[PDB]
């Protein structure tokens, strides 16, 4: 199969070469649920998706379907959406209130913590005189859990008990993500109604676009996106181009981020005037800038970001999703809004709105990228086109392109610095076996 | 009822509406329906009245005791939910030539049936149920399947086709989006 | 004629029926699908009358010279084969909440089209054909489509429809059944 | 208009032909359906009229500015492109038992809607555009869909169904052919 | 690949674990094609399906087409529905009568006993002066045949030279079959129609279901199904709940019966009072009792088996049915219904329609089973669900559940102990490669 | 996985017999892309197709989508349709005339040769004060080139540098092509319009009936073909046999053709009265007779051929395709129909409408041809059936059925030595690492 050695050869970050076989190898896949998806912090939902005792939102992590559920205490559980008895699915709805869940098969019923607390005829059938005397114990059949930590707002899960904890693993790129999470002491909301769509491509094509790409919306993909929004006696003649901005590489883990700078019409084709006003100008926009002291963040316009495997978010429009994986050639999609909780309602009501317009299944600016991913992802079905050398050099030694207004690595925004270290950081994963030396 | 829930059947009128009517508003239908099929975007988007409001709810899964859950609700997020202003702007993506996940173009057919009419309080004025097939196939392989049904508030009308839109609201038949966009018009 | 065999066509009257008579016979299939469709079992159930026989006889794959073998007989094992009292313990299993099969519920699309209606030597009863195109979805992804024919005998009732189903027989254009169950009604 | 591009929409007469006339030619073609549902191959061969062109063109995948490449065009290479001759011929096949792409026999249903009639400037003939779903299965688990557009002539005729086709065009929503075969007609 | 020391591991019958991963893994799937239904006896229908000369009936053993045809001698024979030159489907039909198979691709033509005695231009093309004379031999080229054998009407075959006859393989659980299979001198026929359909899961949940897996309808399965057949005025609150029952455990082969006792309720519920009177009181059963002396069968009600691998049905429900397998992922269900041949009309016409109400494709119990195996196959398609350790342990050391009045080993009705053996004969059958040691 | 010596075994010419699984392993699928598809000569479309500068045709090499394109020095080149970036597909027409191939991702642009042109923000992302001054140049991320050769009309590709030029490849089988080809000086052209359509079977089925097997056109497979080219006075009692003729096999290469000799009623039944007189009788007959000498081409009729692996065509009828493969289990057929470029347009008109009414997807000698294939690859998912020894006997060691009236290696009408060399060719690409061995 795959020795160390030549997974670390399909990714080369010091020429800027990438091998197409990370995109389609089913072998390579299946190590990626081990290896990635396995010992991964996995965006799961928000806090607000389940703000009251015994709420649950049943997602997943990679292929596992979980469930995350508030408790009695205020905590978040994550447990596998599994039965132990014979594996039937024990939730089977999208999200609601539970004081209990009950597997449908033979009736083995879970508390919301996950333990296993009534066996139908455990008296008569499970043991002789008393409960556990004859090996069966219902305390050892819970479902697998996975530990489960939050981040200003966000719910993430990672299976493996001897990961980073959440903020080790986020390195460096904190800011960069409160530039959207914690621009207010009310923190932000949901807006309910997580989109779900399916997407015939690898997960790390989204991945990476989240992670490095501003390159092709600064170029061709998302012109009649950009022409959507215009007024009538304008046409794409009239809209200038863009040049000046930065990304972040983040010092460990995969982490990247990009954005335009002091240009606004970048955010103002997606999101309109009224929310660029919000996001510049008046008390808001004081406040954010007041919490978020590490970077400029008035002068960012248009940003994108992922979170290390498959957390991505628009800060600004304030799309949120996450990639789950369905082999090397599916995922789906699972997309939903948020905003500070504290905004005015013609605030909410327009972020709303402008999200529905542009980054949905049906919106004028995903369409157009997904089309590209699902094309890419058709070609490589080819044995020659499968294992071509792609180019990720750009930017690659050349010089004089960081900021130092930012923390961290940076370069320019049009640049593959953050991509090549999404794709160093996975071909580590991917190649050393223990956190002994994976983590940072 | 223009506000019964979307889970719950049309109250259609005690009686069915005449045969004229019927034939009117059907054919109106599939005119709308080969001039979506045939691209001739620019002539759809005139069938939109100025007031149009067009939406498509997100669909969830639900056991029993949360069924009334079903539905994600107005002033939520959703799959479609437009005004004359962002349909126009889809419009000129569409015939912009720049529309890549429209560029080839798909090729679509709208099967329109199962249409129940009733008139509404202001003359000129209906509310229209209907069931739809909208089979989509693109590139070399590529075909998505999608069926609901389209609850309109049409409007009697002084152009070539006689009415205008005033209201739809498409119930999807899926609760996960099976397609990889909504690229099509329903 | 009741007992044209399901592998030949229907015996459409010489001349088609009247407007009227077509558009009230369509009009209450669009309105029983709206049931079906939004899960009003209790009311399309009302729909079903007291001596109902629904059916739907299995199909099978035959060469040439065993055609007349294709469908499994009248009195042989059948997909469906009920009376008033069996449909009514379906519906009550549909309308319990422990149907797991159907909790959470289908996603259906009941399409009606080919509406051929013949008149009856008793007044107030017909014999129509139809078409489906039954679209059904559930969960995350699962996606069934059944197609067919339907034979019906109608009569006029006094309920707010204004017919009951006497006879219902389902073409299913299927031999193996290709879904996991025939957990909706046709 | 009969030479209209398949890429364009159906020229529609300014306002929808009478009721009636609706009706008869949507009966018509619901009895086509069912002829061709039950394999009823020569009665179906009886509608084609002596002057019988049945054509569907191939359909390519093209980017904006080469859209009107699209069809390939009359005189060229076709699915089909046949006379009351070869078709002939191939109901002939049909009828053999020795067609084995039909041997044993396909499943089919022809749904007919979105029926939309002009009257022509010969008094009985009509041109018809209609969209269709063609859904075919076969041995066990074969399932082909098919959706389109035909755009036909139509002539009234001494017949019993009162109608003979004397020009049948079909669009087919597909570019590449995803069937094994065209084993079925449209 | 796998060790037979990996595939033991698999299922731990003296600690009561499964490993998930034999219901989903291809590779153990194409194992279990070469090692279980590759030598295993499996049942193809009955043999009133093929009562006259020529009649035929094609169906399946595994994967492979078959055709089961009765010969000029009244024996049956069983061979590959496989053309020998370039691999045909010899016929076509689900059955029909036959005086020869013909190859519809180049016309070789096959007797009914499955020999080549037909080959086109053999004079012109494929020898020279006599038919053989250069090296092509018409007897050189039949469809690979099956060993066959009948059970009380029922039509078993096998591919495996070695293995051992069929009643040998039936260990200690004939009398089990024939509760259903020999209460009348008269037998037993099939009412036409095998109903045929398709479920996305893996056979053995539905192979453990009928084998061992009485607990699933005496807790949540069942409920609405139940409830279908109760009058108006009845509700579930007035149906009573049922405990006392035993299970049964093949000495060796995998096959499992259970059934409750003198309780004709869980019967009364599917088959109608009708039927229940026959199969309780009155000259056909007492019948019955003489001629299945070994097992106190008026006691017995809603009895459930299999007779491993795939081989399951319902005594006194009458639904019988073969799990073929299509993958680890699906199975298709062939079933069809049995009558004893000299029932009164009246009593085969309430078998035949409670069966369609009940244990059929539509069936009110049927759709509710399938669904719980459906969920389940889908929920492993995770990678942490995929290899989850289950819990086989119900009646494990949990003594005095077995039953005198029953030849062999038996349990409770609510047990696993029939389950047990099956996963564990399934065990042996992968990885013991001769029947040397694997025979009884 | 598989040795060269297990390779070898799957095909025995010498004994006459063929391992099924050479029809469904995945694993002999793969090695088929790399070392059959991978350096073959493959037909792509006619010269006809891409006439004027610029013009292209989107087709097939294998699974690897390629772009046929007309240079401005007339020449054609090959190169696969996949951007170096990161892999989208460069063209998305089935064809049209082009200026440059731009990639709509990131715009990256290619000019009609398949070399990069056009970077955007090349000069400030890419380098540092001039092109190519920090790693990034543009002529190293071309999209891999395939070899072309033309053969009177035909475009053929191959990606192999090492592989033999194609008339080398083309062993002895020209003359036979030139039945088709080379009737004139004009040469042909392809009627407007390639139909696609897919058909669930392995290539080699296809690849091997166009080779070698007039047999099922002589037996069973068409004669409800023949029936509906009758008048109604005639059926298929007064059609006589067809038993004279000669078969073909390359020596070198796996290439095969077969066809009836001075029995014009199989060419009658497929193309008509006024091409069967066109094709034997008058000036165009006479001429094609001189420009053919080595063959006595107007004794030939109903002509079959293939040009290893999947080039297959018709001579007379003049279909023509290739068949692209799409797995073990599937292929596209791309048919076209080529015309003598100088015959009458009345006859070009009778072969446009002929060909649409036979050998089409739509068509009545196409139709049952695939429905052979299909129902044998369903049969081949058995485990038993997937390792079939099939028959390839026919003709083997069979003495005297050459003919010395055509060049090379002959045999029977019916007969496999063309199948025979065909799948003995390709258990040598299959086997042997290097042309310094496999080459003729
Ligand atoms: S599978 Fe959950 S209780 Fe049995
Ligand atoms: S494949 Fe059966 S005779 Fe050739
Ligand atoms: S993938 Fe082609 S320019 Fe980026
Ligand atoms: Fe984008
Ligand atoms: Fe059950
Ligand atoms: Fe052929």
């Amino acid at each position: 199969n795959w020795t160390p050695d030549a997974i670390r050869a399909l990714v080369d970050q010091d020429n800027g070469k990438l091998d197409a076989r990370i995109y389609a190898d089913q072998d390579l896949y299946q190590l990626e649920l081990e290896r990635v998806f396995g010992r991964s912090w996995l965006m799961l939902g928000h806090e607000t998706h389940i703000p009251k005792i015994g709420d649950y939102l049943t997602t997943y992590m990679g292929e596992d379907p979980v469930i995350m559920v508030r408790q009695k205490d205020q905590s978040i559980k994550v447990f596998l959406n599994q039965c132990r008895h014979r594996g039937m699915r024990i939730v089977r709805s999208d999200g609601g209130n539970a004081k209990a869940f009950t597997c449908t098969y033979h009736g083995w019923a879970y508390d919301i913590a996950g333990n296993l607390v009534n066996v139908p005829f455990e008296k008569e059938a499970f043991c002789d005189k008393k409960e556990g005397d004859c090996g069966f114990d219902k305390a050892d059949w819970g479902p697998l859990q996975a530990r489960v930590e939050t981040y200003k707002g966000l719910v993430f899960a990672n299976w493996d008990p001897e990961a980073p904890d959440l903020k080790t693993y986020l390195s460096d790129a904190m800011p960069y993500m409160d530039v959207m999470l914690d621009r207010t002491e009310a923190g932000t909301e949901a807006i309910g109604g997580i989109q779900k769509w399916v997407i015939p491509c690898n997960w790390k094509f989204a991945a990476e676009q989240f992670c490095s790409d501003m390159y092709h919306a600064g170029t061709m993909s998302h012109l009649s996106g950009v022409l959507a929004g215009l007024p009538p006696e304008m046409d794409l003649t009239q809209i200038q181009l863009s040049k000046n901005g930065n990304q972040f590489r983040s010092a460990w883990g995969g982490h990247g981020a990009g954005w335009f700078i002091n240009d606004s019409s970048i955010l103002l084709s997606v999101v309109g005037p009224k929310i660029t006003q919000y996001w510049t100008q008046g008390p808001a926009a004081e406040k954010a800038a007041r919490r978020v002291p590490q970077l400029p963040i008035l002068d960012m316009f248009g940003q994108h970001m992922t979170v290390f495997p498959t957390c991505s978010f628009l800060p600004g429009i304030n799309t949120i999703r996450t990639w789950h994986p369905r082999g090397p050639n599916e995922v789906e999609v699972w997309a939903f809004v948020l905003v500070d909780a504290d905004a005015p309602e013609d605030i909410k009501e327009e972020f709303r709105l402008q999200n529905i317009r542009t980054f949905n299944a049906g919106g004028v600016f995903e369409q157009d990228d997904g089309e590209n991913w699902v094309e890419i992802q058709r070609v490589m079905r080819g044995h020659k086109a499968k294992s071509t050398s792609l180019c990720a050099k750009m930017g690659l030694n050349v010089p004089n392109k960081n900021n130092p207004a930012y923390p961290g690595k940076t370069a320019y925004v049009y640049a593959e610095e953050a991509a090549r270290g999404m794709y160093h950081h996975w071909s580590r994963m991917m190649s050393e076996p223990s956190w002994d030396t994976l983590k940072p | 009822m223009i506000s019964t829930p979307l889970s719950k059947e049309f109250e259609w009128p005690a009686k069915p509406v005449s045969l004229e009517l019927q034939h009117q508003v059907e054919q109106f239908y599939y005119r709308e329906a080969q001039l979506l099929d045939h691209h001739a975007f620019q002539a759809w988007f005139a069938l939109l009245a100025e007031d149009i409001h067009y939406w498509m709810p997100i669909r969830t899964v639900r056991t029993a005791r949360e069924q009334g859950l079903e539905y994600v609700p107005a002033g939520a997020n959703a799959h479609f939910d437009d005004t004359h202003a962002t349909m126009y702007g889809r419009i000129r993506q569409k015939t912009s030539d720049l529309n890549w996940a429209e560029d080839p173009p798909s090729r679509t057919r709208h099967l329109v049936s199962n249409v129940i009419v009733r008139e509404m309080d202001t003359p000129g004025t209906l509310e229209v149920a209907s069931a739809f097939l909208l089979y989509r196939s693109r590139l070399e392989r590529q075909v998505d399947v999608f069926a609901g049904e389209r609850r309109d508030v049409l409007r009697i009308a002084d152009n070539p086709l006689g009415f205008q839109i005033a209201k739809r609201t498409i119930i999807l038949d899926q609760s996960t989006v099976l397609a990889n966009n909504l690229s099509v018009f329903f």
